[PDB]
């Protein structure tokens, strides 16, 4: 999601969009496009489910 | 008849449901994709990267130490040079990584 | 001789690169074997070879 | 950023979630339905070429 208050520095934001990213399944690709629908990393071969 | 093993291994750790509720060998309940999208994708889903797990996403992999191409406890295994020329093997698996 | 040893040693361990990036971690708890945020496995899949 | 190294760390800070979660099932439906349900009409057929 992308329109709520920034954090100051973009340094700390950009770690920690690392660190959320992580531990996780569905992250923003890396790149990050501006003028995009952020959509997640595109599946490869499909789950069970 | 010597009934007998053909060794892998599945290093370590978690919670319980993985060796308690589903599972197997080599690792995870899958599936290469056969006919769909398309077949020249068996490099990142099957060998090198881009989401979650074919089965078990709670964590990655099954064993922390052997997930692609060319490796060893398997090195046991692969097949064009000689180790289907010398000593003839059914080798545990002639299918399970081929 | 010794001790300039500290002068010559660390000025030039002098000005720090931008991430320290893939061997030395040390503190957390057990699954994080397993979502990384963080580096340890592409200097990292069996240690023999 | 502290919750971040707390919940890596294996700390429990002083709160707690509730998840939720939406899951879809395939059923087979049953239906009923009395003599006159449906006045029904019926025109002409017309042909485009």
């Amino acid at each position: 999601s992308r329109g709520g208050v920034p954090m100051l520095h973009d340094n700390v934001t950009e770690s920690l969009r690392r660190i959320t990213a992580s531990g996780g399944r569905l992250n923003p690709t890396e790149p990050l496009p501006i003028f995009g629908g952020l959509r997640p990393a595109t599946s490869a071969g499909i789950a069970r489910g | 008849q010597a009934s007998v093993c053909e060794f892998v291994a599945m290093p370590v750790s978690t919670d319980l449901q993985y060796f308690r509720t589903a599972c197997n060998p080599r690792g995870r309940a899958s599936g290469m994709l056969y006919m769909g999208d398309r077949d020249a994708d068996i490099e990142a889903i099957m060998f090198d990267h881009t989401q979650s797990d074919v089965a078990y996403t709670d964590r990655a992999t099954l064993n922390p130490w052997a997930s692609q191409k060319h490796s060893y406890g398997d090195r046991l295994y692969n097949g064009t040079y000689n180790l289907t020329g010398a000593s003839p093997i059914y080798s545990p698996c002639f299918k399970f990584f081929t | 001789t010794l001790d300039v040893q500290m002068g010559r040693f660390m000025e030039t361990w002098a000005d720090m690169m931008p991430h320290h990036p893939h061997w030395v971690n040390e503190h957390l708890t057990i699954l994080q074997f397993i979502a990384p945020s963080n580096p340890r496995l592409r200097f990292e899949l069996n240690p023999a070879f | 950023i502290s919750l971040t190294h707390q919940l890596r760390t294996g700390f429990h800070p002083g709160i707690a979630f509730t998840v939720v979660r939406q899951d879809r099932f395939a059923t087979e439906q049953l239906l009923y339905a009395e003599r006159a349900s449906e006045s029904y009409f019926v025109g002409q057929i017309q042909v485009h070429h």
